[PDB]
């Protein structure tokens, strides 16, 4: 087998909004992970269930590449056992997570002059998400007793709101691109190897 | 500093395709918002034509979907309106505008409210051809004096089609200026006048030039109006 | 006629409260809370005054308010000022029909200090005469009410041919103004003793006269 196509995930031109995060399982390939965990051009590199230097002597069945864009303040929430509007309503990691979280500042790519309104997040949900669930629905959230009948109004809000990503934003408010690698093993033979 | 500006021919022969382009500055269309076209025939109400965002999705007025195309050129930051098979009923002032909501996926997106407008270009649908204006001075006379105030102006004659705008001294003369509505003569050409009431004592010492602009042709006329001798 | 009913005209007084109605259906104004209100002054682009039924853009005075009740939406203008006299349009999303507009409402402020018309009559310029044309320009300004009659004379004889008169429009002082043109040949202009522009307003008449001499 030849390279795992991790480049086309890290180096994609368009990243997804956190509410509608993208995924791509990797299979039947080999990859050197030092090229990432020694990059230093990633502002964030945290692995939870595994040594990043042990990936080379470890094989797995699948590797999942979840990518999205959140706010700099919220990179804290992309971790096991975290709360907040991102970890509750947009992207949730299991407590028994085995993988690595990789993030970097994209203010120079995703911040626009009058604000970039393409990047959205979910501000309202009735139930907190389950691990690795994705809700892309646009249902008018009921914030009261009076139903909404599919119409936005009083206590009837559109559940998605936008990061107004501007290049003059504070660093905690700047856009950060995220790639979440999830290493999985089951009875299916391991095909993706370090 | 979002700004919108319309461009395109002021004249379109009937049954042919109207074409307009809206250049956006200060904000990239790719960044967000819906961008729409609204027209208004002279003396009538507003009609929404359609809206678009940077991907190309469009919503159109149902009474116009068979003739309307709206495009977007993000690399050159403009969006365009094509309207085929035109008639006299398509003669209107055409505005390009930007939606209030920056998020693109809100309900009724692009069909709610519009926040920033262009100055609007006028398109006349007719088979007659453009004619530049003849500008003549309405010289301040003894008869025109009304005390310490005198009346002078400019006579913009025999042009087609609408419109002609008039300013005075490059915008240094604004108060006391009235540019009258144009009248339609038997020739099919338009004519208007612009008058400004100025001090009488300054007639031989202050300079007064009316700046006539007729964009249907590409003509600007600066005429110096001098005391009648 | 238009998708949304809007009264053709509404007349409020200075400092008082005027309300414009906008009646749609259950598929538009009743169906959704996306009702927009625009202000349009003669010759300039529409201006957004109220969006999403009741929200107000920044800078719009809090004198302007909007609300909705059933299939009917309304805009209320309290503390009527002089520059509130303009055209007003309602807007709404109509599902399948997308964005639809009301016909529009004209709003006039009733304060009416009556004003007689000021009339200036210009003879043909020497430039136009050298182009072998002759136009007499009669400019009628600063008159309330906005109704006026124009009549031309050659010597003392009436003239109704070659006359074009623009409908009265209002100036930047809320008063009305209008123009009239008499087209002549160079020979007709010099043939006659004089030409007059007679302007009648409120039963009284102001006549101005020009002469080739
Ligand atoms: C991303 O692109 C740069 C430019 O070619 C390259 O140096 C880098 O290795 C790429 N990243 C990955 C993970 O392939």
């Amino acid at each position: 087998k030849n390279l795992c196509p991790f480049g086309e995930v890290f180096n994609a031109t368009r990243f997804a909004s956190v509410y509608a995060w993208n995924r791509k399982r990797i299979s039947n390939c080999v990859y050197d992970y030092s090229v990432l965990y020694n990059s230093a051009s990633f502002s964030t590199f945290k692995c939870y269930g595994v040594s990043p230097t042990k990936l080379k002597d470890l094989c797995f069945t699948y590797v999942y590449a979840d990518s999205f864009v959140i706010r700099g303040d919220e990179v804290r929430q992309i971790a096991p056992g975290q709360t907040g509007k991102i970890a509750d309503y947009n992207y949730k990691l299991p407590d028994d997570f085995t993988g690595c979280v990789i993030a970097w500042n994209s203010n120079n790519l995703d911040s626009k002059v009058g604000g970039n309104y393409n990047y959205l997040y979910r501000l309202f949900r009735k139930s907190n998400l389950k691990p690795f669930e994705r809700d892309t629905s646009t249902e008018i959230y009921q914030a009261g007793s009076t139903p909404c009948n599919g119409v936005e109004g009083f206590n009837c809000y559109f559940p998605l709101q936008s990061y107004g990503f501007q290049p003059t934003n504070g660093v905690g408010y700047q856009p950060y691109r995220v790639v979440v690698l999830t290493f999985e093993l089951l009875d299916a033979p391991p095909t993706v190897c370090g | 500093q979002v700004q919108l500006q319309e461009s395109g021919p002021g004249l379109v022969k009937p049954s042919e395709t109207l074409s307009l382009t809206c250049t956006v500055s200060g904000y990239s269309i790719s960044s967000g918002y819906y961008w729409g076209w609204i027209r208004q025939p002279p003396g009538k109400g507003l009609e929404w034509i359609g809206s678009i965002y940077h991907s190309g999705s469009t919503y159109y007025n149902p009474s116009l979907k068979t003739r309307v195309t709206i495009s977007v050129d993000t690399s050159k930051n403009q969006f365009s309106l094509k309207l085929s098979s035109v008639t006299a009923a398509d003669t209107a002032v055409y505005y390009c505008a930007r939606a209030v909501v920056g998020i693109v996926v809100v309900p009724a997106a692009g069909r709610r409210a519009f926040d920033i407008w262009g100055q609007g270009t006028m398109v006349t649908v007719s088979s007659a051809s453009t004619k530049g204006p003849s500008v003549f001075p309405l010289a301040p006379s003894s008869k025109s004096t009304s005390g310490g105030t005198a009346a002078l102006g400019c006579l913009v004659k025999d042009y087609f089609p609408e419109p002609v705008t008039v300013s005075w001294n490059s915008g240094a003369l604004t108060s006391g200026v009235h540019t009258f509505p144009a009248v339609l003569q038997s020739s099919g050409l338009y004519s208007l006048s612009s008058v400004v009431t100025v001090p009488s004592s300054s007639l031989g010492t202050q300079t007064y030039i009316c700046n006539v602009n007729h964009k249907p042709s590409n003509t600007k006329v600066d005429k110096k109006v001098e005391p009648k001798s | 006629q238009s998708a949304l009913t809007q009264p053709p005209s509404a007349s409020g007084s200075p400092g008082q409260s005027v309300t414009i109605s906008c009646t749609g259906t259950s598929s538009d104004v009743g169906g959704y809370n996306y009702v927009s209100w625009y202000q349009q002054h003669p010759g300039k682009a529409p201006k957004l005054m109220i969006y999403e039924v009741s929200k107000r853009p920044s800078g719009v005075p809090d004198r302007f308010s909007g609300s909705k009740s059933g299939n009917t939406a309304s805009l209320t203008v309290s503390g009527l000022q002089a520059e509130d006299e303009a055209d007003y349009y309602c807007s709404s999303y109509a599902g399948s029909n997308n964005l639809v507009f009301g016909g529009g409402t004209k709003l006039t402020v009733l304060g009416q200090p009556k004003a007689a018309p000021s009339v200036t009559l210009f003879p043909p310029s020497s430039e136009e005469l050298q182009a072998n044309k002759a136009t007499l320009v009669c400019l009628i300004s600063d008159f309330y009410p906005g109704a006026v009659t124009v009549a031309w004379k050659a010597d003392s004889s009436p003239v109704k041919a070659g006359v074009e008169t623009t409908t009265p429009s209002k100036q930047s002082n809320n008063k009305y103004a209008a123009s009239s043109y008499l087209s002549l040949t160079p020979e007709q202009w010099k043939s006659h003793r004089s030409y007059s522009c007679q302007v009648t307003h409120e039963g009284s008449t102001v006549e101005k006269t020009v002469a080739p001499t």
